[PDB]
DNA sequence: GCCTACCGGTTCGCGAACCGGTAGGC
DNA sequence: GCCTACCGGTTCGCGAACCGGTAGGC
């Protein structure tokens, strides 16, 4: 990391290292019980203490010049033992009772609607924005790089929770994870207590942060880097970053009809909060997603189907193509366990784009997802490995596009008929779910941008 | 836990918030936590205990609102009692119970500055390290638990995490750590203990457990 | 969270005094 | 042969000063 302003000598002398270890820590504490959730950040430029409760103008510094260089490690690593419990060399830590402990820091040529997709989906204050409602803390999460291993305990401890509340675990259990995950993700609850993890939907609400918030330093990777040289234009850097060849497909084109017939037909009759409306169709090819899907290409069953996102993740769906959750993350929110989800019905899909009236649009896709031989359920059931000859699931629903009128489409099956009743109804899903368990089943054909006529 | 505070002068240091004079040792003073702007954590704000009705706060039952006032002298809290404001079976049992509560009150007081009459520090510290007791951060807090000590018994440690358990209020609270992260939430009225064991140097001994001193347990508010 | 007045425990500084060696007087 | 006024040097006694660990304050 880099030097803190608090200071205010940061652009004046450097943040010290000695061959390898930084010297430089920034501690957390908390304790759900008491309300206590503070932060302490030490650094050694001059020795720099910072200390208070995160997110909030409560808290004090101390900026001190050392008498010499050798004395600065002998106040660094004492004040570090006296907060943290530990000496500054460790095999692996361990926290102790009431110390704090310490979290691991790392002229454009184009179209006027492809501007505006970029414009879009690298609008990285929009995804601040959207971190807000989390709780999230808002000052140093930026230029903070939270790390990999840390958010994958992070993962683990929801994991853990879920785990604790569906067996009905004791409360210094809940206690202990609620209090390990705020410590290990600063929270900024202001001056009221953070709240216990005991809900099934909180730990499936932490974690779709922790989905989210890993898309924006995602975004941020794109974004930063490259080769800065005066010839390409700052639209087209970021362009070339996304690794896609994204086309705008005409308003007069024949296959442009079918997809808004797609949207037009396939809204359901429950989801009446909102009312669709095409501002665009982008003809989306990834790099090399032709490539690894080939082999599915000889797979039977093909269909065109809905996947609905965040207009925050898309900077990564584009890079990265779309992918499974990790093992360490929980499985809570899923209904058939970890996997690509799709949707025959544009509705379904569209509420996962999270769009509201003072931000109306939003992206929405259509990828030819190989199903193949399909494993069918009826209830909610977290399924680890498929049955044998099974290359995706499906969760019936109540209502079903219509199967006889089934347009295809360049060889691949679209279901653009309207909702009629399925031939079974002892489910308890009120529309269809496509499930696939490999990141080469799906090929994203199609990305549209959707404005949402809501009434209020 | 609770916003107000009272209890004896911990050190004749501290300024009075009102009037901002130096609040005397030994001297029944009241607080206010407050949230502090330099660090994340409650402060009190120490007032003269005659200033701290003049600002404007009435605390309407100050036993279940103040802390500290069970550790308080029977006469101090009447004080705090009354300024705060500005059936046979039944009643026996009741007034019989405040007539017990006053006999333990003080007689845990007048074995506190008895104490402190006769023995220092290091030897009221080395009395709780001989019955295997964890020795407490504070001149008033070590004879506090001392007292408890030699009148009911030597606490025996935590069911499950082994740690120090303590009188506070109206109960024996759990003071050790179930984990690293999370500290224990032990709660109990009537907690495990054997007796107390004081060592043979003590010629003072006869005479201060000559004060009357039988077996009995401890006895906790309404 | 950090600052600092307070506590006990040891050291330090300096003048009184103790003391032995001595050289001028008778 | 004593006595004794004078001087250098060691000891002794006691209050000032020093100091690290900490309970209380904000
Ligand atoms: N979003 C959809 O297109 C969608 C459409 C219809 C049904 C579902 C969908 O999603 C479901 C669940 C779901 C959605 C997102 C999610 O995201 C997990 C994190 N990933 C986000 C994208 O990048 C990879 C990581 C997990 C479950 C569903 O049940
Ligand atoms: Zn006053
Ligand atoms: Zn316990």
């Amino acid at each position: 990391a880099a030097v803190d302003p608090d200071s205010g000598l940061e652009h004046s002398a450097h943040v010290l290292e000695k061959g390898g270890k930084v010297f430089s820590a920034t501690l957390g504490l908390v304790d759900i019980v008491k309300g206590t959730n503070s932060y302490y950040k030490l650094q050694l430029l001059w020795i720099f203490r910072s200390w208070g409760r995160v997110g909030t103008v409560i808290g004090s510094n101390k900026l001190e010049q050392m008498p010499s260089k050798e004395d600065a490690i002998e106040h660094f690593m004492k004040l570090y033992e006296e907060k943290t419990g530990n000496a500054w060399h460790s095999k692996n830590f361990t926290k102790y009772p009431k110390k704090f402990y310490p979290l691991e820091i790392d002229k454009s040529k184009l179209p006027k609607p492809v501007q505006d997709l970029i414009k879009m989906i690298f609008d990285v204050e929009s995804m601040k924005k959207a971190m807000v409602e989390y709780e999230i803390d808002l000052q140093k999460m930026p230029l903070g790089k939270l790390s990999k291993r840390q958010i994958q305990a992070a993962y683990s401890i929801l994991s853990e929770v879920q785990q604790a509340v569906s067996q009905g675990s004791s409360d210094s259990q809940i206690l202990d994870l609620s209090n390990r995950f705020y410590t290990l993700i600063p929270h900024d609850f202001g001056m009221k207590k953070p709240p216990l993890l005991n809900n099934a939907d909180s730990v499936q609400a932490k974690v779709e942060m922790l989905d989210n918030l890993l898309d924006i330093e995602v975004a941020y990777s794109l974004l930063r880097g490259g080769s800065d040289d005066s010839s390409k234009d700052p639209i087209d850097v970021n362009y070339e970053k996304l690794k896609t060849d994204i086309k705008v497909v005409d308003r007069d084109s024949e296959e442009a009809e079918i997809i808004r017939k797609y949207v037009k037909n396939t809204h359901a009759t429950t989801h009446n909060a909102y009312d669709l409306e095409v501002i665009d169709i982008f003809k989306i090819e990834r790099e090399g997603e032709c490539q690894r899907y080939k082999p599915f290409k000889q797979l039977h069953n093909r269909r065109l189907l809905w996947h609905g996102s965040r207009t925050t993740n898309f900077a990564g769906i584009l890079s990265q193509g779309l992918r499974i959750a990790p093992p360490e993350a929980p499985v809570t929110g899923y209904m058939f366990g970890k996997g690509i989800y799709f949707a025959d019905m544009v509705s379904k899909s569209a509420n996962y784009c999270h769009t509201s009236q003072g931000d109306p649009i939003g992206l929405i896709l259509l990828g030819e997802v190989a199903l193949g031989n399909m494993y069918e359920l009826k209830h909610a059931s977290h399924i680890s490995k498929l049955p044998k000859g099974k290359h995706s699931v499906k969760g019936l629903g109540k209502t079903t596009p219509d199967p006889s009128a089934n347009i295809s489409l360049d060889g691949v099956d679209v279901p653009l008929g309207t909702g009629i009743s399925s031939g079974v109804n002892d489910t308890s899903l009120l529309y269809n779910e496509y499930i696939v368990y490999d990141i080469a089943q799906v090929n994203l054909k199609y990305l549209l941008k959707l404005k949402f006529n809501f009434k209020t | 836990d609770k916003l107000y505070r009272v209890e004896y002068a911990k050190s004749g240091r501290a300024s009075c918030k009102k009037c901002s004079e130096s609040i005397p040792k030994d001297s029944l003073r009241m607080a206010i936590m407050v949230q502090s702007p330099m660090f994340d954590g409650k402060v009190p704000h120490w007032y003269h205990f005659s200033c701290f009705w003049k600002v404007g706060h009435s605390i309407r039952h100050p036993d279940v609102e103040v802390d500290g006032f069970s550790e308080l002298r029977w006469d101090d809290q009447q004080k705090v009692k009354k300024t705060a404001e500005a059936s046979k079976k039944e009643k026996d049992k009741d007034s019989k119970l405040e007539k017990a509560l006053k006999a333990q009150n003080d007689l845990i007081w007048n074995i506190k500055d008895e104490l402190k009459k006769v023995c220092s520090t290091n030897d009221l510290k080395e009395l709780l390290i001989f019955n295997k007791q964890q020795v407490p951060s504070g001149e008033s807090a070590i004879l506090d638990r001392v007292a408890d000590g030699m009148v009911f018994g030597a606490l025996l440690p935590c069911e499950e995490c082994s740690g120090q358990l303590v009188f506070k209020s109206d109960a024996y609270y759990c003071t050790g750590d179930v984990t690293a992260w999370t500290k224990c939430m032990v709660k109990t009225q009537t907690p495990n203990r054997k007796e107390w064991v004081t060592p043979k140097e003590f010629r003072e001994i006869s005479y201060l457990k000559k004060l009357k001193v039988k077996k009995q347990d401890r006895i906790f508010p309404p």
